[PDB]
């Protein structure tokens, strides 16, 4: 307004000005940035000393001028000095402010409406606070305790992101006017920005603060900490409240937060899938990334892509590794042989050929690496570090706290180098048939042994006796470990070493791209398998909730619900730009056209025969009340459109829609067969599986022209189209072409026309016609 | 949305003095007030406001020709008296879905003579003992309640 | 005599449980109300009995 000329007046004055039309002129936006360091650039030593002598002062503060007047903040009640008529030599707009002047607004001041939306911006603490409210304390004692060092997460967060995924989510919530081009994570979340952006509109605050407090509500705090006990976010941001070196204090924590389990749901499917592929033969690599692309599931309200949420975590197990491998995904450098972990520490090598014979003579290659090599490894409630020098085990130390677990840490461990003769002449036992090759997959000796130990217990009693026994010399009594597993014994293994206390787990901020095989092992620019199949459990049966497997094979549905679901898919796939598209017509009001179209002709067979006319009349009635005036729900039409093909009769509406195998939907009611919500706008759910909507108009219920963004799309610089703002796009014909903004300092093109083909078919057919 | 972009819209450049009806149902409203009327509207006969977020209609301009409101699925208690002097011709009446305790925040509607029928349905009131009857006798001019006249006779469509 | 007193810490953490031939033993921790209805009777107790 009034203010708006004014700011055209600055900007007049400002450039009549020589020097500052230089600088508004030459160069890009990005300049600013850099225009930002050169000013109000003053540090001081120790603040704590210039604080006490400056406050010390009468009027110690800067405030604002006009803030005070309008806020009829006078210069005193009953004579204390709030403020003086004068200017700062930096602002130059600010006056010097007394202490006593903040308390005066307090008490009695500018009173406002409401201030709850805090409850918002400060989530993440609030959230603390009710964490601990929810606690039950226990006793507190006194011992020692074993604290291991190792890198973990303090702060609780549901849907980890990335920072580029962050910075476009802080605009479209705040800075909508001033936004760029949508970016994939947008149209893909786009319920997320519509909560996020419910809850901070038509609201007096100061944004950047919600920017910042966004970024810490989306931040897992990693750090690298001392710890005991079990591992979860919600006791490490309190830590300091549960133990230290000395002292207890006990308390129950189990039941909050609900985070591990999203975790081995994730895991559980990563395995299910990784099974799965394996089945085939030839191309389990693309069944596997299609089972993923073809997949879905639930964190507490919203749906996301598996393939989304495999690329945030960072779970370092068999399965995971293998599925961020085929996504192309960077990760650590972390080894995993079996059920154990993993961690090179030191040394090099280089693959090496030896033999062995199974039964009698029967050879059978078995690879070994070179020279000496430190290794961490961590299994169960046990550590380990240990050296492998030429097939063989040079030493190992353990801090673990079990028998048991020490003992299968030691034998993976052995396993793992090819120590023994064992691996040099095989037993008896083994045989061709459990040499390898299920189905032709063939295994080497070191997960045969594996299974042959997990198999029984004698054989790993048997493989551990493949180690050197002597008897424990004195002094090292302590330091020694029997065949059960005892601190302590007259006689103990060779070369180990025992002792009370983990071992620090390494650290490394590290990433490596790798790849994988037909046969599902991943390499890493070396000879050396970071993870496998073999390495997980054999099968297991679970019921997943809330999830997606819109895949033929990996689907239990029959053929008529199937059937169902995909008719709507296709009847929602004509929800693209274009005429003979419904949104044309409803635009031109031609609710007839919509009866003719040859997706409900395709559904019309699966309607009830004995009343598919009156189920026909309701639907075309209801379609023209709402065609007519405009005011429809697009969610109502794309439901009941398969029922207009056949031609009205009489008879008596009882509120269902059957269909011809005793399934039915309700129009305004949701259901197992169709349902859907007011929060999550862009997904139908029909017999639980989801189906994604495209963004090319918005009803009564969608918001802020962010569901007309997928109908839209860039096109070759026109200067004779006009220029327009974010709120009349909608009042564009289908095809025409606009002239509009972006971001900052940037003007486009834009045309009403969407492209629903993607990159990465074309990529993935073009590159597989130029192999032959 | 928000009711102001939501009005704009409807008004297809049309004036606001020769339209007879207008729906702003699912919008929003700040602090659950009105926002963008005025005495402009004036051949108005009906208004549907539904799920905006509403608590109160004391800002409601004033309507004459108005004989037809809705209300729903909003949260206003205590404000029925602005009704009266803004709207004194009104005769069809909704509130279900709304924040209603006691009778004497309805008894104001009495002065309504024009009224005829009324919609309570999911309040607190209708969960009293005697409470269609002791209505009635509150308000006698009225015919209809919640679709339903005295001896229970169905309304007909319209 | 029926099942003896129990104690307790401040916050309830821990709780010892005693027979009732012991709480002439600890007639110093128990609460008065119960301190003004045990000494008196102490002379009859036997070892965990009234007579």
């Amino acid at each position: 307004m009034s203010l708006l000329l004014t700011i055209a007046k600055e900007y007049k004055r400002l450039c009549q000005d020589a020097k500052a039309a230089q600088m508004m002129t030459v160069g890009t936006v990005s300049n600013y940035t850099t225009f930002k360091k050169w000013t109000t650039s003053r540090k001081e030593k120790n603040p704590s000393l210039r604080m006490r002598w400056a406050m010390s002062s009468k009027f110690p503060i800067i405030a604002n001028k006009r803030m005070l007047e309008e806020a009829q903040i006078p210069k005193e009640h009953n004579n204390v000095a709030l403020w003086e008529d004068t200017e700062d030599v930096s602002k130059r707009d600010h006056v010097l402010a007394s202490a006593s002047c903040i308390n005066y607004w307090n008490f009695c001041g500018p009173c406002v409406n409401n201030s709850e939306v805090i409850k918002e911006v400060y989530k993440s603490r609030f959230g603390r606070l009710e964490r601990r409210k929810e606690i039950m304390w226990k006793e507190l004692r006194f011992t020692l305790v074993d604290r291991q060092r190792r890198r973990v997460d303090t702060q609780p967060v549901e849907q980890r992101l990335r920072t580029g995924e962050i910075k476009d989510l802080q605009m479209w919530t705040l800075f909508e006017d001033e936004a760029p081009l949508a970016s994939k994570f947008i149209l893909d979340n786009y319920g997320l920005v519509k909560e996020m952006r419910s809850k901070f509109a038509n609201k007096p605050l100061n944004k950047e603060v919600v920017a910042h407090m966004l970024e810490k509500q989306f931040n897992p705090e990693s750090r690298f900490l001392p710890v005991f006990g079990a591992i979860r976010p919600e006791r490490m941001e309190l830590i300091h409240a549960l133990g230290g070196e000395t002292w207890i204090q006990e308390a129950n924590t189990a039941g909050i937060s609900n985070v591990d389990q999203r975790k081995n749901d994730i895991r559980a499917v990563c395995r299910k899938v990784c099974l799965a592929a394996n089945a085939s033969i030839m191309n389990a690599k693309s069944k596997l990334v299609e089972y993923i692309k073809s997949t879905s599931m639930r964190i507490g309200e919203t749906e996301r892509k598996l393939e989304e949420l495999i690329l945030e975590t960072d779970d370092v197990s068999p399965e995971v590794t293998l599925c961020k491998s085929a996504l192309g995904g960077q990760l650590g450098k972390t080894l995993s042989f079996g059920p154990m972990l993993l961690k090179k520490i030191s040394g090099s090598g280089v693959k090496v050929k030896d033999t062995v014979y199974i039964q009698g003579v029967r050879a059978v290659q078995f690879e070994y690496w070179s020279e000496q090599e430190e290794f961490y490894g961590e299994y169960k409630s046990a550590t380990a570090l240990f050296s492998r020098k030429e097939r063989s085990l040079e030493w190992i130390t353990i801090g673990g706290g079990i028998n048991e677990d020490r003992k299968r840490l030691l034998a993976m461990c052995m396993i793992f180098c090819r120590d023994g003769d064992y691996f040099k002449d095989a037993p008896a036992t083994i045989t061709m048939a459990d040499l390898s090759t299920k189905l032709g997959r063939e295994i080497p000796y070191q997960y045969v042994m594996m299974n042959w130990i997990q198999k029984s217990e004698d054989n790993l009693e048997a493989l551990l006796y493949s180690r050197g026994i002597v008897e424990t010399n004195p002094g090292k009594m302590g330091s020694s470990m029997g065949i059960d597993g005892s601190k302590r014994a007259i006689k103990s293994l060779r070369a180990v070493t025992i002792q009370s206390g983990k071992i620090d787990m390494p650290e490394s901020k590290e990433k490596i791209h790798l790849e994988l095989s037909d046969n599902l092992e991943a390499f890493d620019s070396s000879g050396r398998i970071v993870a496998t199949i073999l390495d997980l459990p054999s099968d297991k049966k679970v019921t997943f909730q809330d999830v997606s497997f819109q895949h033929p094979d990996l689907a239990v549905l029959r053929d008529e619900k199937t059937a169902i679901t995909k008719g709507y898919e296709a009847l929602i796939k004509r929800l693209g730009t274009g005429d003979n598209d419904i949104p044309s017509l409803i635009a031109k009001k031609d609710y007839l056209s919509l009866y003719n179209l040859p997706e409900v002709k395709l559904m019309a067979p699966l309607i009830r025969p004995n009343r598919k006319g009156v189920y026909s009349r309701v639907a075309r009635k209801l379609v023209s009340t709402q065609v007519t005036t405009g005011h429809y729900s697009l969610h109502e039409l794309i439901k009941v459109l398969p029922f207009t093909y056949f031609a009205p009769k009489q008879g008596m509406f009882e509120g269902r829609l059957f269909f011809s195998n005793d399934s039915f939907v309700e129009p305004g009611v949701n259901n197992n067969v169709f349902s859907w919500s007011k929060a999550d706008s862009s997904k139908i759910y029909c017999h639980g599986i989801a189906i994604r909507v495209p963004l090319v108009v918005g009803d009564e219920h969608m918001d802020t022209s962010l569901a007309l963004l997928e109908g839209f799309s860039v096109c070759e610089n026109d200067p004779r189209a006009p220029m327009v703002t974010r709120q009349d796009l909608i009042d564009v014909g289908f095809g025409q072409k606009v002239r509009l903004f972006v971001g900052q300092g940037s003007v486009r093109t834009f045309k009403r026309t969407a492209s629903q083909r993607a990159a990465s078919s074309d990529v993935n057919k073009n590159v597989k016609k130029i192999k032959m | 949305m928000d009711m102001k972009k939501r009005i704009h819209l409807e008004l297809r450049n049309r004036t606001p003095s020769d339209v007879k009806e207008l729906v702003l149902d699912n919008c929003r409203s700040y602090e659950g007030k009105i926002e963008g009327l005025t005495d402009e509207f004036e051949e108005l006969e009906f208004l549907s406001t539904i799920n905006v977020g509403l608590a109160s209609v004391a800002n409601l301009p004033k309507l004459n020709k108005l004989k037809k409101l809705e209300l729903s699925d909003n949260r206003v208690s205590g404000g029925l008296e602005v009704l009266a002097e803004k709207c004194p011709n009104l005769t069809h009446l909704n509130l279900s879905g709304n924040k209603i305790k006691d009778l004497g925040t309805i008894e104001p509607l009495k002065k309504l003579e024009n009224l005829k029928s009324l919609d309570l349905f999911n309040c607190e009131v209708t969960n009293l003992n005697d409470y269609r009857e002791n209505v009635f006798k509150l308000l006698p001019q009225l015919t209809y309640l919640d679709g339903y006249d005295r001896d229970d006779k169905e309304a007909p469509d319209s | 005599l029926g099942q003896g007193i129990r104690l307790s810490n401040k916050r309830k953490t821990k709780e010892v449980i005693i027979k009732a031939e012991k709480m002439g033993k600890y007639k110093n921790l128990m609460r008065e109300e119960y301190k003004n209805l045990f000494e008196p009777l102490e002379k009859y107790i036997q070892k965990d009995v009234c007579f």
